[PDB]
């Protein structure tokens, strides 16, 4: 019903209608998280070589 | 070769639609968890319409109506009805109701308990079924969860010999084109000891629920009247028919009430269709009246029409969606 | 004038940022040598078009865009490709192998090789702008490098651009058209890493653009050249608001402000209308009442749900075409009184409308056909929940059975990530019922 | 993604030169080395199976190891025996005398370093390895000892590669020697551990194959070979040609082995034909389908019935609608949801090349990783258990300087994998 807010130019036009009213982690922490997860490969990796030497 | 599921076991009326589903040859059950389905008997709460539709080279089909429940609880049908300008605030088919929050319209049904004591007329309400306002706020507080008051008709419609009060069940099948089926077949669920209108206390005779009845099985088996018997006592005792004095409201209240939430629940465009069996419940008073007191979203058969019935959902409801390699349903058009 | 830089992660991200920087081209007059005939403005300029185009002394106009890959299969193309004298090197980054659909070696393994080359050469983009705003990411959760290599560079931006806004265009994957069984993990470990990071994310079903394709432009076998040229158009009336001369949504904060009340629900439905198929004939053009009815058909959204059965907290209306606000309050009035349309206690029960005079542009030889108007909803309602419903339901099968978890522990991930990354979905899911029901 | 292919012993030459011969075929490449195709699609991918040479020629990146001269030099005088690098030719002289110990610590240790030399100086003219492959039997000497050794010494030197192996099962049906089942069960342990993807090519399935439905009366390993150069050529087509797709061997792993321990296939192909026998009538879609599913054409002795598939992967080749399809699958899967475990959601994947294989218009290849597998290992494991219960014919590898307990390890961790395929089949 209340129309509002009308906005005009030459590439169109914009508005608001209104029917009713209404009733961060930081770079040490990203790169400790990296890196934690690293030593985890390289510990499963030395694991498997330890494994195959035996 | 069709598939289905079965997730509510308590289910007596889809324990029979099953079971003859698996007697064609044609229809295989899965378990509960195997979405691979092509057909969902599902459960009462909380059943997943959101994970339905999504298998792909599946047509999926469900026996419930997402948004339904609006109709089939008693607190939501009020709101609907009071709501929706289809039906409006003099709904003449609907007795006068009015929500009630345990500690809202508390202070909008005084209004109107006034002018039945300031008018000297009927002022008889249920929740319990009492004549004082006191007593029946003072009961609701005390259960806990949310209740709807009333107005008791104090002037029913009353089977002789036995001065006994009843209430008709209706069985509907919507069906997934939203067809809307009536079931020629329907029962007067009665009370078998007489209607009292002084002693309100006495709630067997006031409720003709099947499971409190059980002066059971004296007029008729298992306090259940059929249509062939309520029909015949109304051209003897009334000289009018069934067809005429009440089941065209019938069939006019359940008309209005399922067009009323069409374009809420329907699965016309939807990418999972939707079917449901609903059990309309209604009063009738001696003017022959016909007043909707409310709807079962999961209703329960007589024992007599199950073999009857559940066929029927199969026939149009099921075999409709998944062909097979006169009718027992009144469809209302509109 | 403020920038907006784009970034394009993975396969669907490339070839999706590929279908829309060649749709822009063709709505801003660009040639794919980079020359923009209309441009006065030789040699630079603040335009609403620069907002997406950097301009060479030469009367290039560049896109502000950074292809990001594991692998250079899929950017090779874009080498190679129609528009390759468009972009330059440094925006185009490769691999060598790819995340083999593991988020956890997107993100841990191969993300962390290549993470500190991205922002570097995004780093290269943002100096070329005297104010920027933020960023537009596309990508798609099924994918290793969609999902493990967007979560971390999100993280990254969030940190090295605080004060920057940043959008996602994601893929919501879908078994008709993908090859990969993990998916739900992918998607459910990305989403939980990226949802602090994000302010405003719109999904794609490629189920729903698969069935579209089928339906509407009779394509049996829809492929991603056929569903990513339909995709363009909704991103492309999504961010004409920021290339074109407007009111509405002229900034990526607007879009948080106009379709955002709550933070983490931030995944706003896309409707559009009218999808018609360029091999059709003899076809009625479509009225602003048909085509705004048409935006509340569960059969025209990019995420299959009811909105029915949920509640409104934004709604945006952006036409393209011959629209008039007359048109529209009169096809909103009929509207209101023939569907479910609810709205949030704590929010008005309105539309905010933006119109755009030029009408959609089509690509030449594609598979639809040119309309006189059409429009795009953009709808925050909770019913898209229903989306996460599916995604934790399959996530939750296979969990229960830890199958393939060690592929992605066996990457330097903790089997714990994947609970946490499933408490946060189930967190999700009830803020979508409080404000729902 | 460069693949670097390796056969072992009598067996595994012997299906390996088979095997560069049908995709030679395949990619256009003459014995000479030469291209002499039609299409760019043939040479848009053979950088994965084959090294660009001088004059334009174009050779295997395949290695040859025995531990006799004989059969290696049956290849060099056989069809595409001109083919292969000379240099890739590594032999032995003693032999396996199918003895797992000879062919795993004495004989085949002398001879191993020999052929990782030639490994590693294929692997550094890879631009991005992405993965070896392995042609060998288990009930022998050389490809099952020494083959087993080579990939536990490749993933100390490749840690990080993707390890697939083309394995013959022993069978009674068509046995060499009663120590089949000693050597396939020493085999067996290593091949769970150091492997992404095993293919179990049960001898039993291909002669019954042979016999029943091939209708051939005495079946040779030539018939034998037949069936696999074609599952062979059909499981490596989906990287051999580009079509639109985007997935190396690791992609593929990850969407296949939802379980490191349980990664043996069953291989499958269909329409199943004989050697020289044309066919004339092209399968319909649905029959493809219906044949590769069937048990009759798995080449694993395995009742998928009996046991539930965990993932699928099936290769349609052939110009054919890619939505008959789509429809065909999931109309398989609708009909015997039963079979496949409903906690892995769409676990049954499809691709489709345009290329068709030689002598067919169209034809599919089945990849299933189904629990039922474990037939295979039990019934080895009784064969295993019927002479070691009396330590029959141990002497061959004590002499070798074997222990029993290792025998007794051997026997062990196959029986807790066969009960490992339990526990899913029961879920
Ligand atoms: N709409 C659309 N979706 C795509 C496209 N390409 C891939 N996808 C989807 O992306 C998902 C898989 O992720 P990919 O983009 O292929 O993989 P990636 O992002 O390159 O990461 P990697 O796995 O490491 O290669 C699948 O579910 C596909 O449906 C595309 O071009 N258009
Ligand atoms: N307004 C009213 N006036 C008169 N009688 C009423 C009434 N509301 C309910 N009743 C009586 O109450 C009995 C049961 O009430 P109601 O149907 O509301 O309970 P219920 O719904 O739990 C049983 P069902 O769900 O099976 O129909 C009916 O037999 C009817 O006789
Ligand atoms: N399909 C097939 N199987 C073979 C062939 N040769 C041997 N086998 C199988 O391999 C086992 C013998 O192994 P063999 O290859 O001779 O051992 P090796 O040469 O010393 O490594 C037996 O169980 C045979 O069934 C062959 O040419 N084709
Ligand atoms: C989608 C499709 C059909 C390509 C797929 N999805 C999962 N697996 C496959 C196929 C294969 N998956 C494999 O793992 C595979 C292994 C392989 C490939 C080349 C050489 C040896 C083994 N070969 C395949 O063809
Ligand atoms: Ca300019
Ligand atoms: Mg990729
Ligand atoms: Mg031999």
């Amino acid at each position: 019903m209340e129309v509002i807010e009308l906005n005009k130019c030459t590439s169109g036009q914009s508005f608001e209608v209104i029917l009713k009213p209404p009733s961060d982690p930081s770079l040490e922490e990203i790169q400790k998280k990296l890196e934690a997860a690293e030593e985890r490969r390289k510990y499963q990796e030395a694991e498997l070589l330890k494994h195959l030497a035996e | 070769m069709y598939t289905f599921v079965v997730r509510d076991e308590n289910s007596s009326v889809y324990a029979e639609v099953s079971r003859l589903l698996l007697a064609t040859g044609q229809w295989k059950r899965l378990r509960k968890d195997n979405p691979r389905f092509n057909l969902m008997l599902g459960e009462r709460n909380r059943l997943p319409f959101g994970r339905l539709g999504h298998e792909p080279g599946l047509v999926q089909l469900v026996n419930y109506y997402r948004g339904a429940d609006k109709l089939c609880r008693k607190a939501s049908l009020v709101k609907l009805i009071k709501t929706s300008p289809e039906l409006s605030e003099s709904c003449t088919w609907f007795p006068e109701s009015y929500v009630i929050y345990p500690t809202d319209e508390r202070e909008v049904f005084l209004a109107a308990y006034n002018r039945r004591r300031e008018g000297r007329e009927g002022n008889v309400w249920i929740a319990l079924i009492s004549s004082e306002a006191s007593e029946l706020l003072d009961f609701i507080d005390e259960q806990g969860q949310v209740h709807v008051i009333q107005k008791y008709l104090e002037k029913p419609l009353l089977l002789e010999p036995g001065h006994r009060k009843f209430d008709i069940r209706s069985w509907v099948l919507v069906d997934h084109l939203y067809n809307i089926y009536l079931y020629r077949e329907g029962v007067l669920r009665t009370s078998s000891e007489p209607y009292n209108s002084a002693n309100f206390q006495d709630k067997t005779c006031h409720l003709t629920n099947h499971c409190i009845q059980k002066n059971y099985g004296r007029y008729e088996e298992g306090n259940e009247m059929f249509f062939e018997e309520f029909n015949q006592y109304l051209m003897d005792a009334l000289n009018t028919t069934l067809e005429n004095s009440i089941l065209l409201q019938i069939k006019h209240i359940i008309r209005s009430c399922l067009m009323c939430i069409e374009p809420a629940i329907s699965t016309k465009h939807l990418h999972y269709q939707s079917f449901q069996l609903f059990g309309f419940d209604f009063m009738v008073d001696e003017e022959l009246k016909v007043w909707l007191i409310e709807v079962n979203g999961a209703p329960a058969c007589a024992q007599k029409l199950y073999a009857e019935l559940c066929q029927g959902i199969v026939d149009v409801a099921i075999s409709s969606v998944f062909p097979l390699a006169t009718s027992i349903f009144i469809k209302l058009h509109h | 004038m403020r920038e907006c830089i784009s970034i394009h992660v993975g396969q669907a991200g490339v070839q999706i940022g590929n279908a829309c920087w060649e749709l822009y081209c063709l709505e801003h007059g660009i040639q794919p040598d980079g020359q923009m005939p209309s441009d006065k403005t030789i040699g630079g300029g603040d335009d609403s078009f620069n907002t997406f185009f950097s301009e060479t002394g030469a009367g290039k106009h560049v896109p502000r865009a950074v292809f990001v890959d594991l692998e250079p299969t899929v950017i090779d193309e874009v080498r190679t490709g129609t528009y390759r004298q468009l972009f330059h090197p440094e925006q185009l980054i490769t691999g060598k192998e790819d995340a083999a659909n593991n988020y956890a070696r997107g993100h841990y393994t191969i993300g962390k090789e290549i993470i500190d080359l991205v922002l570097d050469r995004i780093r290269k983009l943002a100096d070329q702008c005297t104010g920027l705003q933020g960023f537009l990411v596309f990508h798609s959760f099924g994918g290793g490098t969609g999902s493990g290599f967007t979560s971390l560079l999100m993280e990254r931006l969030s940190v090295d651009y605080g004060k920057k806004s940043k959008l996602e265009f994601s893929i919501y994957p879908a078994p008709q058209v993908s090859t990969a069984v993990v998916e739900p993990y992918n998607s459910i470990l990305t989403t939980h890493t990226t949802l602090e990071h994000s302010d405003c994310a719109f999904m794609v079903d490629n189920e729903a653009i698969y069935d579209i394709c089928r339906r509407n432009l009779d394509i049996e076998r829809p492929t991603y050249t056929n569903l990513n040229r339909l995709i363009s158009q909704i991103v492309s009336s999504i961010t004409a608001s920021l290339r074109f001369d407007g009111a509405l949504n002229v900034d990526l904060t607007e879009f948080q402000t106009n379709l955002v009340p709550y933070p983490r629900i931030h995944f706003p439905l896309a409707t559009y209308a009218p999808v018609i198929s360029a091999e059709k004939a003899y076809h009625e053009q479509l009225s602003v009442a048909e085509i705004t009815n048409a935006c509340f058909e569960p059969a025209n959204q990019m995420v299959k749900c009811d909105p029915r059965h949920g509640k409104y907290m934004a709604c945006c209306l952006l036409y393209r075409g011959d629209v008039v606000p007359k048109d529209v309050n009169a096809a909103i009035a009929t509207i209101k009184t023939k569907r479910s349309i609810q709205f949030v206690d704590w929010c008005p029960t309105g539309f905010k409308v933006g119109i755009n005079y030029q009408p959609p542009t089509v690509v030449p030889g594609g598979d639809l056909a040119k309309v006189q108007r059409a429009v795009c909803m953009l709808s925050n309602t909770t019913a898209i929940a229903e989306a996460w419903a599916r995604l934790d339901h399959k996530f939750d099968l296979m969990y229960a059975k830890r199958a393939f978890v060690h592929w992605y522990v066996g990457e330097g991930m903790e089997e714990g990530e994947f609970s946490e990354a499933r408490e946060d979905m189930a967190a999700l899911e009830k803020d979508y019922e409080e404000v729902g029901v | 993604r460069e693949i670097v292919h390796i056969q072992a012993g009598q067996c595994g030459n012997q299906i390996g030169a088979k095997f560069w011969e049908v995709i030679s075929d395949e990619h256009g490449i003459d014995p000479t080395g030469s291209y002499h195709g039609d299409s760019d699609l043939q040479l848009e991918r053979i950088n994965v199976y084959y090294n660009e040479a001088t004059g334009n020629k174009y050779v295997p990146r395949a290695i040859l190891v025995d531990l006799e001269p004989g059969t290696m030099d049956s290849v060099r005088s056989g069809p595409f025996g001109q083919i292969f690098r000379p240099d890739n030719f590594v032999f032995g002289q003693s032999g396996a005398g199918n003895n797992w110990a000879k062919g795993h610590y004495t004989e085949g240790a002398e001879l191993v370093d020999s052929v990782l030399d030639v490994v590693r100086k294929e692997s550094e003219s890879c631009d991005c390895l992405q993965g070896f492959q392995l042609t060998h039997s288990l009930g022998g000497g050389t490809g099952s000892g020494m083959g087993t050794l080579l990939i536990s010494k490749i993933r100390e030197e490749y840690p990080d590669r993707i390890m697939n192996t083309f394995s013959v099962m022993p069978s009674p049906k068509v046995s060499d020697t009663v120590v089949e089942p000693y050597n396939a069960t020493l085999s067996v342990h290593q091949l769970v551990e150091n492997t992404d993807e095993t293919y179990c090519i049960d001898n039993e399935a291909l002669y019954d194959i042979c016999f029943r439905t091939l209708k051939l009366t005495t079946p040779t390993y030539g018939d034998l070979n037949h069936l696999v150069s074609a599952t062979m050529s059909g499981v490596t087509t989906c990287l051999r040609f580009p079509g639109q797709l985007n997935a190396d061997l690791r992609k593929l792993a990850v969407n296949m082995v939802p379980f490191p321990r349980l990664h043996f296939f069953m291989p499958g192909f269909a329409p199943l034909t004989s050697r020289g026998s044309q066919q004339y009538r092209a399968l319909t879609v649905p029959e493809l389908t219906q044949q590769m599913f069937d048990s009759k054409n798995m080449m694993a002795a395995c009742d998928p019935r009996h046991g539930r598939y965990l993932t699928v992967a099936a290769i349609f080749r052939g110009r054919m609608s890619m939505k008959e399809v789509d429809e065909q699958m999931l109309n398989v899967q609708n009909k015997n949801s039963s079979y496949f475990v409903e906690w892995i959601p769409n676990n049954v994947k499809t691709a489709v090349c345009d290329i068709p294989p030689r002598g067919l218009k169209m034809s599919a290849t089945f990849i299933g990783n189904s629990t039922a597998i474990q037939e295979l290992f039990k019934r080895i494991s009784e064969q295993f258990t019927a002479m070691f219960r009396r330590k029959a014919f141990l002497h061959w590898y004590t002499g070798e300087g074997m222990d029993e307990m290792e025998f007794t390890e051997a026997e062990s961790n196959m029986n807790d994998l066969v009960s490992e395929y339990q526990q899913y089949q029961d879920a």
